[PDB]
């Protein structure tokens, strides 16, 4: 593995030598399967706006 | 005043506006074709590829 950049909120590295499923699989649970805390139920009171 | 019946009358005069044509006749004056489009300059490659 070889990092390119890394600052806050963006990296660019290398794989060199892993196959497509592998990095395929990598890309893919960092798209849509690695758990984050996000609001889901909204009590409103007043909204007037 | 007895109003006799005169002869045939000659022939017939008759009057009536002339237009001006100085001003047409001219060359034609159209509506200027508006341009094709072309591309803008200082168009550069904004985007980079990542890593």
């Amino acid at each position: 593995v070889d990092v390119v950049h890394m600052d806050e909120n963006s990296l660019e590295f290398d794989m060199v030598g892993i196959d497509a499923a592998i990095a395929n699989a990598f890309r893919r649970i960092l798209l849509a399967e690695v758990p984050t805390m996000a609001v889901e139920k909204v009590l409103v009171y007043n909204n007037t706006s | 005043g007895g109003l006799t019946c005169a002869s045939a009358p000659q022939g017939t005069l008759r009057i009536l506006e002339g237009p001006q044509q100085s001003l047409s006749g001219s060359p034609l004056q159209p509506i200027p074709a508006s341009p094709p489009p072309q591309i803008p300059p200082g168009l550069r490659p904004r985007f980079c590829a990542f890593g």
